[PDB]
């Protein structure tokens, strides 16, 4: 399991309660117990922030739901408070997820007094934590596969939501980690890995090789587009580009290998050999170039066993001409994934703490 | 082929 996940952004603790209570007793002049109800909700909301972003400890669904709930709560608050006009100043400080900084300028962090900044960074951590949960699923288990498929698509859609909204939501230029180009690439990586999970589910369920090949071919397209966005950039961690390049080639080889089984079933023995030769060449390229990052020894042996038997029998029995790769029909593509739209509420059983306001 | 990916999709929900 060589899957890419994203580290969560860190933030400093903020007293969320104090500035909110001061600016509720001014629109609603009360003596307490009536608007003290809403004031208690602000204490709950400051507690919710500390729970959602204050202790990056575990990778279970309790932590994700807490982050999702905190995201829902924030989005539900910008309307009730006319924050387009300047009042209730609140600085959120977030560190870049990827840029370590140096010893000359400290870490890379940004402080902005804007709920758009906060909910962008919170949504980043929702997507990142979802990617970590997906990447740690047992993919030799149907429930692990299902969990990973759902979470990669969620992560893809949340990174994509950040891409489309982060610039208008902020008054400054964002840090690079949440900038449209970076989260656009993260979105496509999660989309690729979701497609890979569907391929692994089809393989595990022993679906028709025609379908497995189109699923792998689609995954190759996604991985290929992802690595092309990371060809000239060093934003993401070191291991992302070679893993993407390897997965692109591995998924093309899986497409060819499963298409070659279809060719054999149709008695197209020349074509089977041509496709196995292509798969072998791709896997040899991955083995020699990306060995530190993937383990293709078992897949290589499977291809070579198939190709040896294929050639032995074609030379001795069938004498099919082995077509050139250019003369083979393209393998189709089947996409089973989509970037999940972010439509608040994204957390379960959501109840807005400021609903009656 | 068409129905086989229908089931795949349905499994994910």
């Amino acid at each position: 399991a060589t899957f890419i996940s994203v580290q969560l952004k860190k933030t400093s603790e903020v007293d969320l309660a104090k500035p909110l209570v001061k600016f509720i007793q001014q629109t609603y002049p009360s003596g307490g117990e009536e608007q003290a109800q809403y004031c208690r909700a602000a204490e709950e909301l400051s507690k919710l922030r500390r729970a959602a972003v204050g202790r990056p400890l575990d990778k279970h669904e309790g932590a994700l739901e807490t982050l999702l709930r905190y995201y829902d709560q924030i989005c539900s608050i910008e309307p009730k408070f006319p924050f387009s006009e300047n009042q209730i100043c609140l600085t959120f400080t977030w560190k870049d997820a990827f840029d370590k900084g140096s010893l000359f300028g400290g870490s890379v962090k940004l402080a902005l007094a804007s709920l758009g900044y906060e909910k962008s960074c919170v949504l980043f951590n929702c997507a990142a934590l979802a990617s970590q949960i997906a990447a740690e699923q047992n993919l030799d288990n149907d429930e692990g596969l299902k969990i990973a498929a759902k979470h990669y698509q969620f992560a893809s859609g949340a990174f994509l939501h950040i891409k489309e909204t982060v610039l208008s939501a902020l008054s400054r230029e964002p840090t690079v980690d949440i900038s449209p180009d970076t989260v656009g690439t993260l979105s496509l990586i999660m989309l690729a890995q979701a497609q890979e999970v569907f391929f692994l589910k089809a393989t595990r369920d022993k679906m028709k090789d025609a379908i497995i090949a189109k699923l792998a071919n689609q995954a190759a397209d996604y991985f290929g587009d992802a690595f092309k966005q990371c060809q000239y950039k060093d934003t993401l961690p070191k291991e992302v580009f070679p893993v993407l390049a390897a997965k692109h080639c591995i998924m093309q080889a899986n497409a060819e290998y499963h298409q070659s089984i279809l060719a054999k079933q149709q008695k197209k023995f020349g074509e089977e050999i041509a496709r196995l030769q292509h798969a072998a060449e791709l896997i040899k390229t991955v083995a020699s170039r990306y060995d530190e990052y993937v383990n293709v020894k078992d897949f290589s042996d499977k291809i070579n066993r198939a190709l040896a038997a294929a050639k032995k029998d074609n030379d001795f029995i069938y004498h099919d001409r082995v077509p050139d790769l250019k003369d083979l029909d393209p393998i189709g593509k089947a996409t089973l994934v989509k970037s999940t739209p972010v439509n608040v509420p994204i957390s379960q059983k959501f109840t807005d703490l400021f609903e009656k306001m | 082929e068409d129905d086989d990916i229908k089931q795949l999709a349905a499994w994910a929900t």
